[PDB]
């Protein structure tokens, strides 16, 4: 089927179950363990309501799973929000208690530290360091530009199979010193050794 | 796939991300070695 | 946005970060191509077509042992045989002509205005190319298991894993279009696989960049830092033991001691 379930447990032993659409790789809903309530993003696909958490009261959130909507509802942007072990712990708790004040913020933490890290080795590695040094970080343009371009990068990888690994369009990425790097082919390690999962756009092959 | 913060360090975080990738990424449909997401589970 | 790309115009860089450049902007069906400092000049723009042809100034790159020797030239695309104007680019940075299977685009000298040539393929740094419009070296740290960073040690003569320290100069590496990994503070120095061994495997150290086939690396999707080719070997932390201070070149198996991350 279409939805992947994923459990996160805080240091207070509170567990939430998060449901992910494998087709878009977005979070669509979650349930706190031991509750009869579930919470669905406003733009969750129709099939999600019919197949997930059907023995619960299904609440619909008043924002969607796009970063813009989440940032809008949190009142601040990803470049302001700390990531790390303790922000994640805090985030899990807030979802578990279904605290409507802290929901958008908590989703921003969780989505980045779980889903976006799965997509990109660079983000995975940034997060791993926060676990090692038990210190918080704020994502800069290096991380944000990867998040915002994943769909387009996936398209260009697929497209590149028709012409020698060259992209049909330039992707604009940033390095950790905020220098722009315009990438127009697969022959860059910051693509080939970084992207770990790609969104399906077209049926091509190498 | 489960991530418990009590027993969590850099190593277990990476193992968890590793398992998410293995379960979501196609075993067969890969381009330049990078897996395309599966259509279903 | 579409899944098919008909043609594209980009640069080709390689040896010491220099660009493929048709000498002097000549257009005579037989003119020669050199390495030259990268710039925005139209004689450094190369256009790839669904042909399998690669074109600058309207004429397409060619190689015929009879016509031009083993030198590489641009000719008129209709005036010479199809087989001589076919090209294939590989993930490992090899540019070659599918019909002449043993040969590969080469730059025998590291110097400005060197003639480009077809030579036997030995997967040398002099045979490594980046097709793409960003020609600069990619700067970053290289992170291995236990989240430790590759460091240039002993006055830039050796290398192993140390604890990462942001902005530490010895932990900064420059990735060149030729597939070399260079010491950031000293670009004459290349990560190199020695003939000296450990557990019967070659040991990685820092030597003078000399364009050879043990200074050429490719970062692949399996997380490895590998040699280009079929008989492939990967950079490897000996015995998964950081304290041994030994990076070796090993059979690929994809375990944690062979997984790395470019932290740019
Ligand atoms: C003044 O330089 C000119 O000639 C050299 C060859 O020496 C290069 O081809 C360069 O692209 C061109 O602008
Ligand atoms: C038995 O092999 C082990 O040691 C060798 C060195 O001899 C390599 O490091 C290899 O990756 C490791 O698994």
């Amino acid at each position: 089927n279409r939805f992947y379930l994923l459990t996160l447990t805080s240091n207070k032993d509170e567990s939430i179950t998060l449901a992910i659409d494998v087709e878009d790789m977005v979070a669509v809903a979650y349930q706190p363990a031991g509750s009869h309530e579930s919470y669905f993003f406003l733009n969750a696909p129709q099939l999600a309501f019919h197949t997930l958490f059907t023995d619960t009261h299904q609440n619909v959130l008043n924002f969607d799973n796009t970063f813009k909507s989440l940032e809008n509802a949190a009142g601040t942007t990803r470049q302001t929000i700390v990531l790390g072990v303790d922000p994640l712990d805090f985030a899990i708790s807030n979802l578990f208690n279904a605290d409507p004040k802290l929901l958008p913020l908590s989703f921003l933490v969780i989505i980045q530290m779980v889903l976006e890290a799965s997509k990109f080795r660079f983000i995975e590695q940034s997060v791993a360091y926060s676990f090692k040094n038990e210190k918080t970080f704020i994502p800069d343009l290096a991380i944000v530009s990867l998040e915002d371009n994943w769909s387009e990068i996936s398209l260009q990888i697929q497209a590149s199979t028709s012409l020698q690994g060259l992209f049909g369009s330039v992707v604009e990425l940033y390095n950790s010193n905020n220098e722009l790097i315009e990438v127009d082919s697969i022959y860059y390690p910051i693509i080939l050794a970084n992207v770990a999962l790609q969104l399906y756009h077209c049926q091509v092959s190498t | 796939a489960n991530l418990r913060l009590s027993e969590a360090n850099s190593g277990t975080y990476k193992t968890f991300i590793g398992r998410v990738r293995e379960e979501l990424g196609s075993e067969t449909y890969r381009l330049y070695g990078i897996p395309v997401l599966k259509h279903s589970l | 946005n579409e899944c098919i790309v008909e043609t594209r115009t980009t640069r080709i860089s390689g040896r010491d970060a220099l660009c493929v450049d048709v000498a002097g902007a000549l257009t005579s069906d037989g003119s020669r191509l050199i390495l030259y400092p990268c710039g925005q000049q139209v004689n450094q723009k190369w256009t790839f077509h669904s042909d399998g042809t690669v074109r600058s100034l309207g004429k397409c790159l060619a190689t015929n042992n009879s016509k031009f020797g083993n030198l590489v030239v641009i000719y008129d695309c209709s005036k010479l045989a199809a087989e001589d104007i076919s090209w294939d680019v590989s993930v490992g940075g090899t540019i070659m002509n599918p019909n002449y299977e043993d040969l590969a685009l080469t730059s025998n000298k590291a110097t400005r205005s060197t003639n480009l040539t077809m030579e036997v393929n030995t997967y040398s740094a002099s045979q490594g190319w980046r097709v793409g419009n960003y020609v600069q070296p990619i700067i970053g740290s290289i992170v291995g298991l236990d989240d430790m960073c590759l460091e240039a040690t002993d006055g830039n003569t050796n290398m192993w894993l140390e604890e990462c320290v942001p902005n530490k100069r010895e932990q900064s590496w420059a990735l060149y279009s030729d597939g070399t990994i260079r010491v950031d503070d000293n670009r004459e120095l290349c990560v190199t696989a020695s003939s000296s061994t450990y557990d019967n495997w070659k040991v990685i150290t820092i030597l003078n960049c000399d364009g050879s086939n043990n200074q050429r690396w490719v970062f692949l999707a399996d997380g490895s830092i590998s040699t280009p080719g079929n008989q492939r070997l990967a950079m490897d932390v000996a015995r998964s033991d950081v304290d041994l201070k030994k990076i070796i070149l090993h059979r690929p198996h994809g375990d944690l001691n062979q997984q790395w991350v470019l932290f740019y």
